[PDB]
């Protein structure tokens, strides 16, 4: 079964560093473009970062671009997000979200309010 | 708190997985090792149907499997006499963006639906010379991906609102809503008994439904991506599932699990329609490749390819007599093969 | 008599 | 002035162009998806180059076979055979020119009237235009081959070529002007293929058709001037270049489309 | 042929004639998909453009210069669009309206545009990019309360293009904001585009009477670019 | 929200307690169906042009 169990949340100080992790299972992880998405309290699903199949391409939202780094290990089936300089703006339930289809460049629906290929998510809080 | 329910759901999920693994005493690849291959199943476009202006999104054979409805996003349902390349009707739709159609097994009615959330049902046996819309089932809150008639008066309708619904057409009202899908429901196939049906969604899951009890009897979850297509095996005890993950998978109801997976590393694109042959031994998967592949449903090797289309094989239907596989495409053409 | 390889092959 | 007598080569180039046009005509007849009006005009161009190549190889065969002494014919019968071959030749030339213009017009309408294209150009009007072109090419060819001894025929046929050259150049150069304006708008938002394609469309047309209408022009202007005379004896080259048009037209108008290249 | 068989041929020929009539009506009608988030003023553009005249798809049909346009405001679908959007692989354009004012939501509009553009089936479909609500963008930049650099830090160093046209005599900073927002979607379309489809940026407000004229001009240029590529002139 | 979790839990209860046959028996039933109905499948076993309605 497709599952995106995720860990690394908690509480951090402003300026602190954190390392989210997402143990992808039930799919051929190397074939899928992987996204992070976050929901700040009462807000929508803000997309956060994107990594291509091989990791040869990455992208970020400008709120995190200089600060977070997305990475993947395709043998571990683990997606990572290091958060080197957390801010109170970053407080959200984060979610690793897979692209819908393999070998595909359009990550439709990864922010959709109900979407199947997305984790239950980790809460990040910042003092 | 919710975490307790999430943990109990994890517990039941683990229990289901363990039970499935305890039934997996064999695999169909091993059992099919003793039986001879089907060989190169070549087939030719016997008839080609030129009538549509735009891409065909859906197509469905009648019970007396000569007439063929085909639904295109120019806003036509064309009914074809496949024996003669002959249009018996052409129905102007109230919304162009049709995505599904079916015959009633009685032949009397033809349904369609699409981005407008209605299921427009058209009566072919009217006394007038042209077809009229007899009901427009309008309760869905999302596009209709597949409508299939249970009988002359009941139609079951999958929608992107994540629900299926069974309609009484005379009442025009949902008798039953099938609500368990988490994702956009993409495909619907009836069991040969019409007492059960299965629907695949944009969750990587297929669900089996009881039309009387109105309940999700089983969930099948071995796929990686959206189950664009679903088709019961003619025995009625198994069903195939085409997905964006480029794999078809055959699920047996009584084993509650994936009995076989059909895959080939040269294929990196989704399946958009699936049909079995009448014996069940051929699984016909319409790919986006834009080829159209025949699999030995038991051996799981590629028996052949229906390489006749220049755009997606959007729809694929084998006649109830098994005598031809129709294929329809975004080419606007239906090609009928045997 | 002559077969012209097409018309006007010579001034005429 | 040089010459290129090429007396037997007509049978080769005519058969080559016959095959190439037969493939295009057969392809558009086979692919019923190719009943668009543009492919209708491209089919008619191909069929016209087919009749050009066929008629040229027909009187190539007749002229060789008479020269070999393998055939004899009565003088009057031979001259009326020459008339009927030249009527179909001149007709499939006039219609080849008109179908080149008709493709240029269809393309121009498809660009400058792009949103109304299928209201303005549609398969009823495509078939009507094709009919008008073929029937007019036969009528005028019957007139031109009957009154061939009148300079007014040669001059009118040349003025028709000049009108088709002006038409081709104006339409395709204006289309290239819109192509350059689009290339500018694209570059502007982001930060010669059409000049090449234009140079093929007009250069092959003028290089291959132009010297035959020059020959006719000089017959009107100077039937006795020695340099005009040396150009006249090159007539075989100029007609063979028309046959080279019968080779190159299916390449430049049909087999640029991937849909044709598929079949 | 049998009498029933001949009669079936006669009925098929009647149907074929009607299909030929509908073919011409269909080919002369230019279909459009109107996309945009809740913020993006999509409804106001439909309502304005109707001066040129529970369900899951709203068809607004309008005419410019005797050209019929059918524009589909997709509505009351769910927010999973990856399946229904495949239908529009044969429209002339996607009118992607964007609220250019709420920079927080603008990144969502960017990812939506990127998904439309990269999609295998919309790979041939040009996008008419209506950067809407330019009045509110102007008010927001002139009030200065909100700061694009906080949402798009590359705006700290982006400089106004040489093609820029500050049409009403608007402020240089408003122009820089406008053309930056434009050039984000142009970067998406320019980088990933294959040349089979293009992005047509426009700056608009609900009050713009000319938005039908813009769509006419864009559809004209799209079909021109399509044919000019087909003729290998472009 | 809590309600969807309660629904999913009770669904997985009704789905865990279903009767399951061995995969070997499922396979054997499908294989028996294929071998029994093989002769009456015109795609698996193409019938002559005497019987084929599409190019009779
Ligand atoms: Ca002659």
């Amino acid at each position: 079964q497709v599952q995106l169990q995720e860990s690394g949340g908690g509480l951090v100080q402003p300026g602190g560093s954190l390392r989210l992790s997402c143990a992808a299972s039930g799919f051929t992880f190397s074939n899928y473009k992987m996204n992070w998405v976050r929901q700040a309290p009462g807000k929508g699903l803000e997309w956060v970062s994107d990594i291509s199949q091989s990791g040869a391409s990455i992208s970020y939202t400008g709120s995190v671009k200089g600060r977070f780094t997305i990475s993947r290990d395709n043998a571990k089936n683990t997606l990572y997000l290091q958060m080197n300089s957390l801010k109170p703006e970053d407080t959200a339930v984060y979610y690793c979200a897979r692209c819908p289809a393999p070998f595909t460049r359009d990550c439709f629906d990864v922010t959709s309010t109900t979407y199947a290929y997305r984790g239950q998510g980790t809460q990040v809080t910042v003092s | 708190e919710l975490d307790q329910l999430r943990q109990e759901a994890e517990q039941l999920k683990n229990q289901i997985r363990d039970a499935r693994k305890a039934c997996a005493d064999a695999t169909l690849s091993q059992i099919t090792n003793n039986i001879d291959p089907v060989g190169r199943i070549q087939m030719r476009t016997r008839r080609t149907l030129r009538g549509h202006l735009a891409k065909i999104y859906a197509m469905h054979w009648g019970t007396d499997s000569r007439l063929l409805v085909s639904a295109s996003q120019d806003g036509k349902l064309i009914i074809w006499d496949s024996y003669t390349t002959n249009k018996v009707h052409a129905i102007p739709l109230r919304s162009s963006w049709v995505m599904t159609c079916a015959y009633a097994p009685s032949g009397n009615y033809v349904a369609c639906g699409g981005l407008d959330n209605i299921c427009s049902i058209y009566n072919l046996k009217t006394r007038e010379g042209n077809v009229r819309v007899s009901r427009e089932l309008a309760g869905h809150t999302g596009y209709l991906s597949c409508c299939r008639f249970l009988d002359d008066n009941q139609i079951v309708t999958s929608s992107g609102d994540t629900t299926c619904a069974l309609w009484d057409i005379e009442t025009g009202q949902q008798t039953t809503t099938f609500t368990g899908h988490t994702g956009d429901v993409m495909s619907l196939s009836l069991a040969p008994d019409t007492r059960l049906f299965v629907s695949g969604a944009c969750d990587a899951s297929a669900k089996l439904w009881d039309v009387r009890e109105g309940m999700c009897r089983q969930t099948f979850t071995g796929h990686e991506s959206d189950i664009n297509a679903i088709c019961f095996f003619p025995n009625g005890n198994a069903f195939a599932t085409g997905s964006d993950d480029a794999t078809c998978r055959l699920f047996d109801l009584r084993a509650d699990q994936e009995l076989m997976t059909y895959s080939h590393d040269n294929i990196i694109c989704g399946i958009t329609s699936v049909s079995f042959s009448k014996s069940g031994r051929l699984l016909l998967a319409g790919y986006d490749d834009f080829n159209c592949n025949v699999w030995d449903a038991l051996k799981a090797d590629r028996a052949g390819v229906l390489a006749g289309h220049d755009n997606r094989v959007s729809c694929l239907g084998v006649t109830d007599d098994g005598m031809a596989v129709a294929t329809g495409s975004w080419d606007s053409f239906l090609k009928i093969w045997n | 008599y002559s077969m012209e390889h097409f018309r006007w092959g010579k001034p005429v | 002035l040089e010459v290129s007598i090429s007396d037997g080569l007509f049978l080769s180039l005519g058969l080559v162009s016959l095959v190439e046009n037969a493939l295009v005509v057969a392809t558009i007849a086979k692919n019923r998806n190719l009943h668009s009006p543009m492919y209708c005009f491209i089919c008619c161009l191909a069929l016209s180059d087919l009749l050009v190549s066929g008629s040229n190889v027909l009187e190539t065969a007749v002229i060789l076979l008479l020269e070999a002494g393998a055939l004899v014919a009565r003088a009057a019968v031979l001259q009326q055979l020459d008339n009927v071959i030249d009527v179909i030749t001149c007709s499939s030339m006039l219609s080849s020119l008109c179908f080149l213009g008709a493709i240029a017009v269809d393309r121009y309408i498809s660009i400058f009237y792009a949103l109304r294209y299928h209201s303005i150009v549609t398969l009823p009007r495509a078939r009507r235009a094709v009919a008008a072109i073929w029937v007019a090419s036969v009528v005028f060819s019957t007139l031109f081959i009957a009154y061939y001894d009148h300079v007014a025929v040669l001059l009118c046929l040349v003025v028709f070529f000049l009108a088709m050259l002006v038409l081709m150049a104006v339409l395709y150069v204006h289309m290239l002007a819109r192509a350059c304006q689009h290339a500018q708008g694209i570059a502007r938002l982001h930060k010669l293929k059409g000049a090449v394609t234009l140079t093929i469309l007009l250069g092959i047309f003028f290089l291959c058709w132009g010297p035959f209408f020059l020959h006719l022009t000089l017959i009107v202007l100077c039937p006795e001037h020695p340099t005009c005379g040396c150009i006249f004896k090159n007539f075989n080259l100029f007609l063979a270049l028309i046959i080279c048009n019968a080779i190159i037209d299916p390449l430049i108008y049909a087999f640029h489309s991937q849909e044709l290249r598929r079949t | 042929l049998s009498a029933e068989d001949k009669a079936a041929v006669e009925r098929s020929k009647m149907i074929e004639k009607q299909l030929q009539k509908d073919k011409q009506v269909y080919r002369a009608t230019h279909r459009l998909l109107l996309l945009g988030a809740d913020n993006s003023g999509k409804s106001t553009i439909v309502k304005q453009m109707r001066i040129y005249h529970t369900s899951g798809i709203f068809e607004t049909k309008f005419q410019v210069d005797k050209v019929n346009f059918h524009m589909f405001d997709v509505g009351a679908q769910r927010d999973e669009r990856r399946k229904w959007i495949q239908c529009f692989n044969d429209v002339t354009a996607i009118i992607f309206v964007v609220d250019s004012s709420d920079y927080n939501r603008l990144q969502e509009a960017l990812n939506d545009f990127k998904s439309i553009w990269n999609n295998r089936w919309l790979r041939t479909i040009s996008v008419i990019l209506f950067l809407n609500k330019q009045d509110l963008l102007a008010e927001k930049v002139l009030a200065g309360k909100s700061k694009i650099e906080d949402y798009f830090p590359e705006f700290a160093r982006y400089t106004t293009p040489e093609d820029a046209t500050p049409e009403p005599g608007e402020d240089p900073r408003v122009t820089r904001a406008k053309y930056f927002i434009r050039d984000e979607f142009l970067r998406i379309s320019t980088a990933s585009g294959d040349g089979r489809h293009y992005c047509y940026p426009h700056f608009t407000c609900s009050v713009d009477t000319e938005n039908a004229r813009r769509i006419f001009n864009d559809c004209r240029d799209i079909i021109q670019r399509m044919h000019l590529r087909q003729y290998e002139l472009l | 929200s809590i309600a969807q979790a309660r629904k999913l839990v009770e669904q997985l209860k009704m789905e865990a307690n279903i009767d399951r046959i061995k995969v070997s028996k499922a396979a054997a039933d499908l294989m028996a169906y294929c071998e029994a109905h093989a002769k009456e499948d015109p795609l698996l076993t193409p019938v002559p042009a005497s019987e084929n309605p599409f190019r009779e």
